[PDB]
RNA sequence: UCAGGGUUCGAUUCCGGAGAGGGAGCCUGAGAAACGGCUACCACAUCCAAGGAAGGCAGCAGGCGCGCAAAUUACCCACUC
RNA sequence: CCUUUAACGAGGAUCCAUUGGAGGGCAAGUCUGGUCGCAGCAGCCGCGGUAAUUCCAGCUCCAAUAGCGUAUAUUAAAGUU
RNA sequence: CGGGAAACCAAAGUCUUUGGGUUCCGGGGGGAGUAUGGUUGCAAAGCUGAAACUUAAAGGAAUUGACGGAAGGGCACCACC
RNA sequence: ACACCAUGG
């Protein structure tokens, strides 16, 4: 796969960003 | 394969075209604004600027050159952009710290031809224009 | 594009139907999309038969038959010869091969 | 090498290859390292990097791999950039090293 | 090759100079297109089905 | 669930007239879809036709010639104005010379080189050409 | 601009409205919340003998500034009013 | 100022027409000289690597013409709202 | 029957001879179902959802080749036994 | 009645 992959990869690349977001505010 | 057609039915024709005309690109940025804010000229189509050096820039393959552009900031906005010099040799009238006039290039938004990336072109360099100083008309003023 | 009217499948008038393993490549497929096949041979061989009848003790013995029911998946029915891919309006023909 | 295109004109370098010196804007550079899309690094014989350009006439023809003797034409209003004119067999680089051309500054 | 290969205006400098040769003022106006309907409409010496442009040289 | 009874009894005329019948059945019908038949038939686009009681809506039975070319309604009863009646009969029609409009007024269900001569407009129905 | 339907524009000589740097208050008058009127605050700016006084071109010309972007500091009540 | 009029005022080498093009779309050269994937052109497809119908110039030819080219907003093309 | 770019469809037909009724929804390719605001969830996440910027194509059905560690026939001591 | 077979100025 390729897309099921990018998107799993996008949504653990996001979920990295929020918490660091949020963890500094 | 299913358009109301009755006889009362004008307000839901009527508010679903201003909500689909949303989706046509050429309309969209003349009514967001944000393209008009985002404009490096001032939404004109001139703007005069002063020459901060002189740069070449590769073309895009397959064929090949160096494109004798200026960079330039701008007067009004204070804001930099890229430009290139239209005709053989004229990257020589181009002091260095000396205002210009761009213009536009000729497809409203877009790199035009192999050049990547550079959307204006020079029309005068100091209060006289390139096709004079290149055909002979005229001498810089110094 | 499409390749086949039904799918490749016999669902019709139908959600779901349960699967099913293969017999080789224990892959799981629909119960109506698998390679069935039904085998009826002798528990003997044709070639020991005559042994066989020679050494009984009883006069008359007509040897057990082996009921065996196969299921295939597609790529494990077509590796073994099974079937075989066929010309393109060739593919529209549903009676079994000639015995 | 050895793929199937015998379509190419064949080499026959072998016909009186010459010596060439410096210009006005031009100068001798060793390559430190290679980078992408084609252009890469350098080292004039006087100190300035020159971040340089395979020119347009030398793609896939001429490899330049690393670490060898080249010549660079200047830029008439940028100093920066530069452009392979021209790469030197070990045999040339001897040749300019010794002709008293190039400095007896690096190593081949 | 020789100097800066991006040396601008190369060709523009190195081409030979060649003067306008020409004294014979062209005609303006009317008289002008009563010019160009005689020489296009008026006398057509006949020639082959291969028909032939104004600027034809080759 | 069947909200315009003259759209099916014309289309159903249509469906049959290419089809090459010589002989159509409609049902329902109304004192419109009469109306609008004998519009057709003063002109000879199709035969006489029978009307069958049965106690409700009736059904009607239609004799086709192969005059007939086409015939349709404008499925919103629109307004026209004799003023804005040529805007019409130029987007409708095949051709300035043949065909017909036809729509309600005041004074019937007639076509519209007849309203035109009694100077009324009304509801445009169909057209058939 | 436009077959038919429409799309986009209307600071701009005619009609209506609103405002004289920003907000506010009023005198006189049939008529004004008037600025070619007055009073006060805000922001600007001029003269001084340092006590005081004076100001409002989005009227006509003209100048600086701004910008890709716009004319003369002329003549006259003879015509319309 | 225009109009009305005496006196001077035309031989074309001036009392001088320009602006953009010439591969295709799109009217017009498979001329000659120069450059050699450089300089450059080109709205788009594409031209230039020593034999360029596309670059630089001479010659010739094309379109509109007292006008023509470029940048930009917008309308028709768009039955791509 | 007829329709369609065709594969194909008794509906995907009765459509430039265009109008039976009504709901959701598309507008070159990417950035992107991303950023941000709201909201629901213990959490994992769902729902609603941009722009800057970049690009001359990305795509659909079908045709002829070439290839296949795909299938069926057949052949050669420049193939094997 | 299936060992290993990557890459291309
Ligand atoms: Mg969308
Ligand atoms: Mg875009
Ligand atoms: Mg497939
Ligand atoms: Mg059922
Ligand atoms: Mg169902
Ligand atoms: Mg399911
Ligand atoms: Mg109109
Ligand atoms: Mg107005
Ligand atoms: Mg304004
Ligand atoms: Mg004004
Ligand atoms: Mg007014
Ligand atoms: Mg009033
Ligand atoms: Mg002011
Ligand atoms: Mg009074
Ligand atoms: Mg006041
Ligand atoms: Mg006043
Ligand atoms: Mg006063
Ligand atoms: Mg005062
Ligand atoms: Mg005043
Ligand atoms: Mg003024
Ligand atoms: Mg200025
Ligand atoms: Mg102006
Ligand atoms: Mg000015
Ligand atoms: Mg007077
Ligand atoms: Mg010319
Ligand atoms: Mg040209
Ligand atoms: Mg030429
Ligand atoms: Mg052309
Ligand atoms: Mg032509
Ligand atoms: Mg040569
Ligand atoms: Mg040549
Ligand atoms: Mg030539
Ligand atoms: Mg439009
Ligand atoms: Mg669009
Ligand atoms: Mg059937
Ligand atoms: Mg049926
Ligand atoms: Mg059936
Ligand atoms: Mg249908
Ligand atoms: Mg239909
Ligand atoms: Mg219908
Ligand atoms: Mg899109
Ligand atoms: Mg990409
Ligand atoms: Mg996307
Ligand atoms: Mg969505
Ligand atoms: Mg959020
Ligand atoms: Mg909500
Ligand atoms: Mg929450
Ligand atoms: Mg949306
Ligand atoms: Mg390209
Ligand atoms: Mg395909
Ligand atoms: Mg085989
Ligand atoms: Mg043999
Ligand atoms: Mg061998
Ligand atoms: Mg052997
Ligand atoms: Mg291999
Ligand atoms: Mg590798
Ligand atoms: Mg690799």
């Amino acid at each position: 796969m390729r897309a099921k992959w990018r998107k799993k990869r996008m949504r653990r690349l996001k979920r990295k960003r929020r918490k660091m977001r949020q963890r500094s505010k | 394969m299913g358009k109301c057609r009755g006889l009362r039915t004008a307000r839901k024709l009527r508010s679903h075209r201003r909500d689909q005309k949303w989706h046509d690109k050429q309309y969209k940025k003349a009514h967001l604004g944000t393209a008009l804010k985002a404009n490096p000229f001032g939404g004109a189509s001139h703007a005069k600027g002063i020459v901060l050096e002189k740069v070449g820039v590769e073309a895009k393959q397959p064929n090949s050159a160096i494109r004798k552009c200026v960079r330039v900031q701008l007067i009004k906005n204070g804001k930099k952009i890229t430009a290139f010099v239209p005709n053989d040799g004229c990257l020589n009238f181009i002091e260095e710290n000396d205002e210009v006039l761009v213009a536009g290039f000729g497809r409203k938004g877009h790199a035009v031809g192999d050049i990547p990336g550079v959307r204006f072109k020079v029309v005068k360099v100091a209060n006289v224009s390139l096709l004079a100083l290149y055909k002979g008309k005229k001498e810089r003023p110094r | 594009t499409k390749k086949r009217r039904n799918n490749g499948r016999a669902k019709k008038g139908r959600g779901h139907v349960q699967p099913i393993r293969c017999t080789n490549c224990a892959c799981c497929v629909p119960k109506d999309k698998a390679i069935k096949k039904f085998v009826i041979r002798n528990i003997v061989e044709a070639a020991a038969v005559r042994d066989i009848s020679e050494v009984s003790v009883f006069d008359a013995y007509v040897l057990p038959k082996l009921y065996v029911k196969l299921h295939y998946c597609v790529s494990c029915a077509i590796h073994s010869k099974v079937v075989r891919n066929r010309s393109r309006e060739a593919r529209k023909d549903r009676t079994p091969p000639p015995r | 090498g050895g793929k199937n295109r015998r379509r190419g004109k064949n080499e026959n370098e072998s016909e009186k290859r010459e010596l060439v010196f410096k210009e006005d804007g031009q100068e001798y550079a060793q390559v430190i390292k290679m980078l992408g899309n084609g252009r890469l690094e350098a080292m004039c014989f006087d100190g300035v990097k020159r971040l340089c350009h395979i020119r347009g006439k030398l793609r896939k023809k001429v490899w330049i791999n690393t670490s060898d003797i080249i010549l660079v034409g200047l830029r008439d209003y940028q100093d920066n950039k530069a452009d392979v004119i021209l790469k030197y067999n070990a045999d040339e680089a001897r040749s300019l090293k010794a002709y008293g051309e190039l400095p007896e500054h690096a190593k081949i | 090759v020789h100097g800066s290969l991006a040396r601008v205006g190369k060709v523009r400098g190195q081409t030979l100079k060649v003067a306008k040769q020409e004294k014979k003022k062209k005609r303006t106006g009317r008289a002008k297109r009563r010019m160009q309907y005689n020489r296009r409409f008026v006398n057509v010496v006949p020639t082959f089905g291969k028909k032939k442009g104004p600027n034809a040289n080759s | 669930v069947r909200m315009n009874v003259l759209a099916d009894a014309l289309k159903s005329i249509n469906n049959a007239e290419k089809r090459g019948k010589r002989q159509v059945l409609i049902r329902p019908c109304s004192k419109v879809i009469v109306r609008f038949l004998t519009v057709m038939m003063k002109h000879g686009y199709i035969g006489e036709f029978e009307i069958i009681d049965d106690h409700r809506a009736g059904k009607i039975v239609v004799n086709l010639t192969g005059r007939l070319n086409k015939c349709g309604v404008i499925s919103p009863r629109f307004d026209v104005q004799l003023k804005d009646l040529e805007k019409w009969q130029n987007n409708l029609l095949p051709s300035r010379q043949f065909g017909f409009i036809v729509l309600t007024t005041s004074a019937g269900i007639m076509d519209h080189e007849e309203a035109r001569r009694k100077h009324t407009g009304g509801k445009i129905l169909g057209f058939f050409f």
